């Protein structure tokens, strides 16, 4: 379902990788949304100018 | 300012692509996590050549 | 942690339910998380004004 | 605009709080879930209270 194979001898590495990325999840969504909406208001000021 | 708008649109497109991507892969990763965390988290004990 | 007996003798099914509950996490943290973000810019914009 | 600031601050305070609690509850949700993940998969069956 994911990857192709990972040693049953270590689940922990996969746990940590997914931990890191899911931690990046919230940060990335905030980044995208905030930057895009901010530059949208910038568009608006440019329009009025 | 018209060029500014043009580049602003370019940046909009870039951000849209980035956001759609990242959120999709993050959902998929959450799902794979769910699988591992729920089912596997310690059963390697048993999988360990018991 | 949960209830105080909380049918510990056999809780199996609730795990599934707990996962369902846990899904709301996404929204409940995510949503306001942009809202603050959102208005913050406006505050900033208003500040600038 | 300063009145706007105060009111937006009220709203942002409300959201900051709602987040502050909410995350406690849902972190606790995943935490209890981890407890279950530890217990049930096999441990509940060998610690079946024999």
């Amino acid at each position: 379902r994911q990857g192709r194979q990972y040693q049953a001898e270590d689940l922990e590495a996969l746990q940590n990788e997914l931990e890191a990325r899911q931690e990046a999840l919230s940060l990335s969504v905030n980044e995208g949304g905030e930057r895009r909406m901010e530059m949208r208001q910038e568009l608006e000021q440019l329009k009025q100018k | 300012l018209r060029q500014r708008h043009t580049e602003l649109e370019r940046e909009v497109s870039r951000f849209e692509d980035q956001t759609q991507q990242q959120r999709q892969q993050y959902a998929q990763a959450k799902e794979s996590l769910t699988t591992l965390n729920r089912l596997i988290p310690q059963v390697t004990l048993l999988l360990d050549e018991t």
